[PDB]
């Protein structure tokens, strides 16, 4: 190819552009499901004070 | 949307948290024993 | 509570009791001060993240050619600088009964006095650099150029001062003066002893002190721009930008806990426990001066300038020094301290060993001279951080 700021040819690699052309934010495609208590599904609920 | 199995048990919790304080309002109309009603000069 | 404690307001020696003879005015109250910088610099919209100012820097170019002589290639180039805010904040505290009575409107009085103190801190942090935060870039007093004005203000501002300003390719757009400048604009006579700046029966106020113009530039007046020898400025005030992320917040509590001591020797007071009330005050400011050499500092006659030279520990080659664009020989990066004084007086100008002084050692010299001083690091092999700067008053 050419070096990072090759003096004849402008490229997206060139330091002069840094802050333009950033990668865009995306949602977390790999998030866990938020897990929840198993004992609350099997043990009898009772009122308490 | 929420699964009505979970919503049921969420709502019995909220309901019972109310019952514990409604006890106070019942105690005046039913005229039940209240700790603050007892006249102190009477021997135990 | 301890009566007349240094932090807490409470019913103590500061209050007469509000008897009928108490006059509705302090008939000798001076009117409240206000920021200068906030009425002369560009106000820029700004948020908590700070902002980036881009700039162009390419030597874009084209060449003459012959018939059929195949054509050259060229470049643009670009750069940026970021700017950030800094908080200024304070707390004041009073007994709940003092908040209830509000004696002499002390709480309202405080809420204006803190706002003025904050406005004045922003002026002095930008003008003189006194206690300036890390986030601000440059302050006016940091300029490498000075002009004295006191024998004749016209020859001062319009001629001598302007010469040293336009010669750098900088330009004059405004002038900003302290009210102590009045008695050097008054007088400033022609040779027949008539004043300049005022009309033929001397009843009128002096033209610049009307906020009138000088040679087409407007005059800004202040009661507080002076410090040390400096009584005013002239320059390109478009080179200053400033921002404010939010107005002065006021937030109030009886419920919180303060420390009356320093951080490492704390004395925690619960406001609720003593039934005190506290008010938090804060604001965020940002400032940038594009460069500080766009302004000439204005003084009375005999002014002398101190510079600090800093090679960033560079280890082989030479620097060189210049006064008024005249240029000395090369000087070694480690040259013995009297060498710098010898190299300065070797300039083709009337500077001499009784006026010029120097202190320090290899690569940490402090230089004192009667003029505009600049330094060149092109002869220095590893001068990749090398620099020069202007020293403050103290």
């Amino acid at each position: 190819g050419f070096s990072a700021d090759h003096s004849q040819i402008a490229q997206t690699k060139d330091t002069m552009f840094t802050g333009y052309l950033d990668p865009v934010q995306a949602k977390d495609y790999f998030a866990e499901a938020e897990k929840t208590s198993i004992v609350q599904r099997v043990a009898q609920k009772i009122p308490m004070g | 949307s929420i699964d009505p199995e979970k919503l049921r048990d969420q709502l019995l919790d909220a309901f019972e948290n109310k019952q514990n304080e409604l006890k106070s309002s019942k105690a005046y109309y039913d005229a039940e024993r209240r700790p603050d009603a007892i006249g102190l000069a009477v021997p135990l | 509570s301890a009566d007349h404690s240094q932090i807490a307001q409470t019913k103590d020696t500061m209050f007469t009791g509000y008897l009928d003879p108490v006059q509705a005015k302090d008939y000798f109250a001076e009117a409240e001060k206000t920021s200068i910088v906030q009425r002369v610099a560009q106000k820029i919209p700004m948020g908590a993240t700070g902002i980036v100012i881009p700039h162009w820097t390419g030597d874009v170019s084209a060449q003459w050619i012959g018939e059929g002589d195949m054509k050259p290639i060229t470049k643009g180039n670009m750069t940026k600088r970021d700017v950030h805010p800094a908080k200024i904040a304070t707390i004041f505290v009073a007994s709940a009964e003092t908040v209830r009575a509000n004696p002499a409107n002390y709480l309202g009085t405080m809420r204006t006095k803190v706002a003025t103190a904050i406005a004045m801190a922003f002026d002095n942090a930008a003008l003189h650099g006194t206690n300036a935060p890390s986030a601000f870039q440059g302050y006016l007093d940091q300029s490498n150029k000075t002009q004295s004005i006191s024998p004749n203000a016209y020859q001062g501002l319009g001629v001598s001062g302007l010469t040293k300003l336009v010669t750098d390719g900088k330009k004059w757009t405004h002038t900003l003066l302290d009210d102590t400048v009045e008695p050097v604009l008054n007088g400033s006579v022609d040779a027949n002893g008539r004043p300049l700046f005022v009309e033929s029966t001397y009843e009128s106020l002096t033209t610049p002190f009307r906020e009138g113009r000088i040679l087409g530039r407007p005059t800004i007046l202040s009661d507080h721009v002076a410090e040390g020898d400096v009584v005013g400025y002239a320059g390109d005030f478009s080179q200053i930008i400033w921002g404010q992320v939010g107005g002065l917040s006021f937030d109030v509590t009886d419920q919180a806990t303060l420390n009356l001591g320093s951080q490492e020797s704390p004395n925690f007071v619960s406001l609720w426990q003593h039934n005190l009330v506290a008010v938090r005050v804060e604001a965020e400011y940002g400032l940038l001066i594009n460069d500080v050499n766009a302004f000439v500092k204005l003084t009375f006659d005999p002014v002398l300038t101190t510079y600090a030279l800093d090679l960033d520990g560079a280890s082989a080659g030479n620097f060189t020094l210049s006064l008024d664009g005249k240029t000395s020989a090369n000087i070694a990066y480690n040259a013995s301290t009297a060498t710098v004084k010898s190299a300065i007086v070797a300039i083709d100008d009337g500077v001499s060993a009784d006026d010029v002084t120097v202190t320090g050692s290899a690569g940490d010299y402090t230089i004192t001279v009667p003029g505009t001083l600049t330094a060149d690091f092109s002869g220095l092999t590893d001068g990749e951080g090398a620099s020069i700067s202007v020293v403050s008053v103290g």
